[PDB]
């Protein structure tokens, strides 16, 4: 995994490009992903 | 003149406190600022 830098990324076959980071928000345990407004993927989960 | 000074200054003493107690005094700047607000969110949320 790398932070704070722009990278292409692909989580669980979810693919995008972004400067991933550390976060404050707090998923519930079940919740995998988090949205925003246009369904666009705001955050997620590290699955290792 | 005295009468005429202590009118307007009196009036410019009312325009505060209808300013300071009623937010809703500027409503025809807020409804522009609305408008335009309500045409981004719409524009994003049809994204989805």
């Amino acid at each position: 995994l790398v932070k704070n830098k722009c990278v292409n990324f692909n989580f669980n076959g979810l693919t995008g490009t972004g400067v991933l980071t550390e976060s404050n928000k707090k998923f519930l345990p079940f919740q995998q992903f988090g949205r925003d407004i246009a369904d666009t993927t705001d955050a997620v989960r590290d699955p290792q | 003149q005295k009468l005429i000074a202590n009118q307007f200054n009196s009036a410019i003493g009312k325009i505060q406190d209808s300013l300071s107690s009623t937010a809703s005094a500027l409503g025809k700047l807020q409804d522009v600022v609305n408008q335009n607000a309500q045409a981004l969110n719409t524009l994003v949320k049809q994204l989805s």
